[PDB]
RNA sequence: UAAGGAACUCGGCAAAAUGACCCCGUAACUUCGGGAGAAGGGGUGCUCUAUUAGGGUGCAAGCCCGAGAGAGCCGCAGUGAAUAGGCCCAGGCGACUGUUUAGCAAAAACACAGGUCUCUGCAAAACCGUAAGGUGACGUAUAGGGGCUGACGCCUGCCCGGU
RNA sequence: UCCCGGGCCUUGUACACACCGCCCGUCACACCACGAGAGUUUGUAACACCCGAAGUCGGUAGGGUAACCGGAGCCAGCCGCCGAAGGUGGGACAGAUAAUUGGGGUGAAGUCGUAACAAGGUAGCCGUAUCGGAAGGUGCGGCUGGAUCACCUCCU
RNA sequence: GGUGCAUUAGCUAGUUGGUAGGGUAAUGGCCUACCAAGGCAACGAUGCAUAGCCGACCUGAGAGGGUGAUCGGCCACACUGGGACUGAGACACGGCCCAGACUCCUACGGGAGGCAGCAGUAGGGAAUCUUCCGCAAUGGACGAAAGUCUGACGGAGCAACGCCGCGUGUAUGAAGAAGGUUUUCGGAUCGUAAAGUACUGUUGUUAGAGAAGAACAAGGAUAAGAGUAACUGCUUGUCCCUUGACGGUAUCUAACCAGAAAGCCACGGCUAACUACGUGCCAGCAGCCGCGGUAAUACGUAGGUGGCAAGCGUUGUCCGGAUUUAUUGGGCGUAAAGCGCGCGCAGGCGGUCUUUUAAGUCUGAUGUGAAAGCCCCCGGCUUAACCGGGGAGGGUCAUUGGAAACUGGAAGACUGGAGUGCAGAAGAGGAGAGUGGAAUUCCACGUGUAGCGGUGAAAUGCGUAGAUAUGUGGAGGAACACCAGUGGCGAAGGCGACUCUCUGGUCUGUAACUGACGCUGAGGCGCGAAAGCGUGGGGAGCAAACAGGAUUAGAUACCCUGGUAGUCCACGCCGUAAACGAUGAGUGCUAAGUGUUAGGGGGUUUCCGCCCCUUAGUGCUGCAGCUAACGCAUUAAGCACUCCGCCUGGGGA
């Protein structure tokens, strides 16, 4: 536009929307207010294990968990491995990271930080999924 | 309506450019005097007259080209405009295409090239690129 | 009338409570007029400064009217007696003011402004009377009589076989 | 002339698994987010009155009192203004929650029709009004982002 | 000078100014009495939300974008509110008084407290350290001085948290040890790496030597000074003596040992690095494209390889790539994007010349922009990191001196813009009043007999109560046949029978007149097809809704027969359209060819007519140029300047 009409209003860029809202949430139990900081990981209990089928043209069977945030959010997670030991009512910490296949899933269960345990019998790429040296 | 004269001058010329016309006349003033007689300084013009009438005069231009019919200007481009005004200190005047073209500044010694300014350490509003 | 304060009862029926003047302040909703005295609060006595500051009247004498303030004084209490709105939230019905069963029912009933259908060309239709004579009307379809609905807002669907 | 299979040219296309294509809306089921909702419950900043500690200041001081000339001055006590917290009242704003409800989105296989893309079998679309299970139909005005069917006019 | 919201438009009453006084270190509504009604705001007041500010840090080619931890400067706070005393300085972190919440001691009367000081504890969290040693150095408070105090500060401890340095051995050694892993079974690869021989000690273990950081102060002798009647004493100079937490730390030399010291992620493409076996849309992988359905270089494990290395990967946040908010550096015919159109306040921009001024503009000097940090040049730590010395840069900064071209201000001058005058022309431009002829419908009367009407076929419907057809007359309403034409007029919507009245604009010629009087134009005010709404009329044709007949598997439709609102008029609303040239307004420049509307000039000719030139419109074809292409092309979507409007993936919407 020309200078003029651009110095009456000037140039608002865009805003861009992070993909992981309650990762930079927190939570200050005295006040029962949601704070604003971020964090790379938060644990929570899990509330449900279970399986659900991804989106098409997949056709295998994904176990997720449903877990409360510390900051008292609900949100769905993935374990990732060949083979888990999650039970209702157990600490986990989650980290960022969305799958495709499943619709509404965003988050990533971190293997071997908490109750959570390493993968068994991994040789090679061990730094993930948590298992120690053989 | 007429905004800026000396826009006129800069596309007038710009505008014969493409269709090789050999020479064009224009309605005169006295900051045209100075573009019209700088162009002539570097051969950017092959001549230039002035006819006097009542208005205001006039003036034409005979454009250059080399021999097989090259064009001698490449380009001309206003840069202070009356929407925005742009000046240049000292140390501020550019070099057009790496010093193979000029530029024209209205200093407070008078309208001279920008090789010139730099000699003598002033500034001004830049007017045009020629190249 | 101690303490309680609707526990009474079909139902706060009856009683209690508010009540004057001056100042501050005041919601939803609205047909933009209202709601509204919404709600909720504060001040009032007497003495001195003081025939005040200032007004009405008169030629002047004088007479009448009387805000703000300051300082004080006295009571449990100062419109010290009598007279003088209780208020708010939500729903049904009727738009409103008005009328009604003299002597059991005052209302959600009747009326109403507005809507619509229909009859009437003037010796009008309609009504009283056996008739004469009248009202309608000393009017004339923007007028007159009858039926239904009832401010205002959005609307008022299908059936003409039967009467 | 029609029915079937095929060959050339042209036209339109939202088709390319290539019309046995593509694709619209209601209805039944499941999930998710958002708005309304008789109400309920947390919190923020103020405002108007009532009451008002400490304290500085102002007035008295009949009680106490070494310096200075009984006097002065001083102090305790009492009184007045201002005043934090507290109480009462009507509003403003922000979040959560709530029987129920409205449209929206997602789900290969369910039911109904086939509105659009070819002249899509009534050309389509835009504004508006009315009607209908649903896509939608019809009236009025407008557009070509129409292949079309006939005389004339301009350009090559 | 440095932030978001207009889906936050009014705010304020000691508020704004004045007069007299009080108070303060000091001016001042800082406070009080009186007087007046002012003050702020679209250049964004007020309100809500968020936030300590800066030097600087990260990124970036730069312009910018994000941040304000550590170090330095300023500010505010000290459990939460309020108040004052003492003092040069406080409304006071380890001071006082009152009120509140909490913890503790009470003999029930009353009392005592504040780690956002250094350590440490519980809690919250994905997440952060020792309840250590010294005043030896530097700086503080007190003292005349030794000296006392100093969780400031010097050191030590824990944590791969980051940056820097180098150690996990060197050289020679096979057509090539064994063993893995593959093989069309010959071989190939790990691999010169093994093993062998020869060598080294950075690191390790042991034992010996052992720094700087130290200047001091005080105390003792002197010497010289100012001051002295004289000392004591004071100031300066030189000698003597004295002090280490770190710590026997750093650092040397003596010997023995290849011995105690290598992991992490990827190998389909992006992107450097591929083969076997297992599984069989399962297990599973994934940043995107997407791999897996009994021969997977993509899943799991091996062999091999590739990137780094005391690391390596993942997650979260910021900048870049992103020209994806485009000042540098984008656009709006068909991809998102020109308001439906006009009149215009504020604002933005503005023809030619002369004189002057110096606000903008350019330039010199002075003051300042601390230190640390980035950058440049030197020097110390065995190198580096790190630390010193000097310099540079960094401002729409303040005072002062110059220049006058450009923008601005002032004084004049001109006519190519704009407007008036004078002479002509064309037009369905608008409002009001009246009139005309075809045609449809209804009504009355002659003639006349059996059908008419309708469809792809039919039927509903009309007709013997005499229709359709035909001749005559009457009533009423709506639209204007031919002319009629990418013809005309208007800002757009739009305007077509005729006459008159009242009115707006445009074009051509002249050069008399004024002399820049102009362009665009957010808010504001008006106009604005059709449908629709209110009140009063009118109602011939047409026709949503509706009814009947057909078609169809069904047909709330297309087709047929009827038909109400509406369409028409007056007044008042509504404010939309594919309101379209899908193209904002103004101005100038840039090949031609040819129709047409309204004018002007010239030549031929008596006219007519033909030709040429020119102004303003309206169409077609085409060069340069532009475009993704289609296409536009003097009526631009080409080349330029000014102002306004709008856009930034789709759905939700
Ligand atoms: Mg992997
Ligand atoms: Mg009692
Ligand atoms: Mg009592
Ligand atoms: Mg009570
Ligand atoms: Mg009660
Ligand atoms: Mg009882
Ligand atoms: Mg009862
Ligand atoms: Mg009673
Ligand atoms: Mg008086
Ligand atoms: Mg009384
Ligand atoms: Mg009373
Ligand atoms: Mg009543
Ligand atoms: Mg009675
Ligand atoms: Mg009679
Ligand atoms: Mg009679
Ligand atoms: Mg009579
Ligand atoms: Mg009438
Ligand atoms: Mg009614
Ligand atoms: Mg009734
Ligand atoms: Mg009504
Ligand atoms: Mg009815
Ligand atoms: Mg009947
Ligand atoms: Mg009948
Ligand atoms: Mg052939
Ligand atoms: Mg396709
Ligand atoms: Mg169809
Ligand atoms: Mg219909
Ligand atoms: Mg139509
Ligand atoms: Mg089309
Ligand atoms: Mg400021
Ligand atoms: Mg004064
Ligand atoms: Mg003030
Ligand atoms: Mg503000
Ligand atoms: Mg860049
Ligand atoms: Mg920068
Ligand atoms: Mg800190
Ligand atoms: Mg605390
Ligand atoms: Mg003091
Ligand atoms: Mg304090
Ligand atoms: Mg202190
Ligand atoms: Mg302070
Ligand atoms: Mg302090
Ligand atoms: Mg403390
Ligand atoms: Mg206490
Ligand atoms: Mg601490
Ligand atoms: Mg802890
Ligand atoms: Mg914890
Ligand atoms: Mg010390
Ligand atoms: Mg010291
Ligand atoms: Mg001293
Ligand atoms: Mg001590
Ligand atoms: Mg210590
Ligand atoms: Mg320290
Ligand atoms: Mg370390
Ligand atoms: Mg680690
Ligand atoms: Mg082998
Ligand atoms: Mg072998
Ligand atoms: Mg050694
Ligand atoms: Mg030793
Ligand atoms: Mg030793
Ligand atoms: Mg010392
Ligand atoms: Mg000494
Ligand atoms: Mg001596
Ligand atoms: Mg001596
Ligand atoms: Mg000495
Ligand atoms: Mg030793
Ligand atoms: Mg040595
Ligand atoms: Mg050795
Ligand atoms: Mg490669
Ligand atoms: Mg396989
Ligand atoms: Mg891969
Ligand atoms: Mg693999
Ligand atoms: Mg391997
Ligand atoms: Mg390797
Ligand atoms: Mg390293
Ligand atoms: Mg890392
Ligand atoms: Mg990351
Ligand atoms: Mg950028
Ligand atoms: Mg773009
Ligand atoms: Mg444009
Ligand atoms: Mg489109
Ligand atoms: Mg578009
Ligand atoms: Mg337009
Ligand atoms: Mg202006
Ligand atoms: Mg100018
Ligand atoms: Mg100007
Ligand atoms: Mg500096
Ligand atoms: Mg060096
Ligand atoms: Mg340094
Ligand atoms: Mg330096
Ligand atoms: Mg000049
Ligand atoms: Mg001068
Ligand atoms: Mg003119
Ligand atoms: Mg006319
Ligand atoms: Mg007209
Ligand atoms: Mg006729
Ligand atoms: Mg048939
Ligand atoms: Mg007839
Ligand atoms: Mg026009
Ligand atoms: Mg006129
Ligand atoms: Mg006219
Ligand atoms: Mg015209
Ligand atoms: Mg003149
Ligand atoms: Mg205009
Ligand atoms: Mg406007
Ligand atoms: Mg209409
Ligand atoms: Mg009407
Ligand atoms: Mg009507
Ligand atoms: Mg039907
Ligand atoms: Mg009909
Ligand atoms: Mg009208
Ligand atoms: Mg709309
Ligand atoms: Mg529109
Ligand atoms: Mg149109
Ligand atoms: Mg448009
Ligand atoms: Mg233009
Ligand atoms: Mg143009
Ligand atoms: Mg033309
Ligand atoms: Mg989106
Ligand atoms: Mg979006």
């Amino acid at each position: 536009p020309t200078i003029n009409q651009l110095v009456r209003k000037p140039r608002q860029s865009k805003i861009k929307k992070s993909t992981s809202p309650a990762l930079n949430k927190g939570l200050n139990s005295f006040k029962r207010e949601l704070t604003d900081v971020n964090s790379p990981q938060k644990r929570g209990v899990c509330t449900r294990v279970g399986t659900m089928t991804p989106k098409k043209p997949n056709s295998a069977l994904r176990k997720y968990a449903r877990v409360r945030l510390s900051n008292g959010i609900e949100v769905t997670a993935y374990i990732p491995g060949i083979g888990h030991n999650l039970q209702e009512h157990s600490v986990v910490l989650i980290r960022g990271g969305r799958v495709k296949d499943l619709p509404g899933v965003r988050y990533h269960i971190v293997r071997g930080a908490l109750d959570t345990a390493g993968v068994e019998n991994r040789g090679q790429s061990r730094s993930k999924y948590g298992t120690k040296k053989p | 309506v007429m905004t800026d004269p000396i826009a006129d001058f800069l596309t007038r010329i710009r505008n014969a450019n493409m269709v090789k016309h050999d020479k064009l006349e224009l309605p005169a003033s006295k900051i045209k005097k100075e573009i019209a007689e700088i162009l002539k300084r570097e051969g950017f013009i092959r001549d230039v007259e002035y006819i006097e009438d009542d208005n205001a005069g006039t003036i034409r231009v005979f454009l250059k080209y080399g021999a097989t019919g090259e064009r001698v200007i490449t380009g001309l481009k206003r840069i202070s405009k009356p929407g925005l005004r742009v000046y240049a200190k000292s140390t501020e005047v550019p070099k057009v295409l790496n010093g193979l073209g000029i530029a024209i500044v209205s200093t407070s010694q008078g309208v001279l090239t920008d090789k010139e300014a730099r000699a003598k350490q002033v500034g001004g509003e830049v007017l045009a690129y020629v190249w």
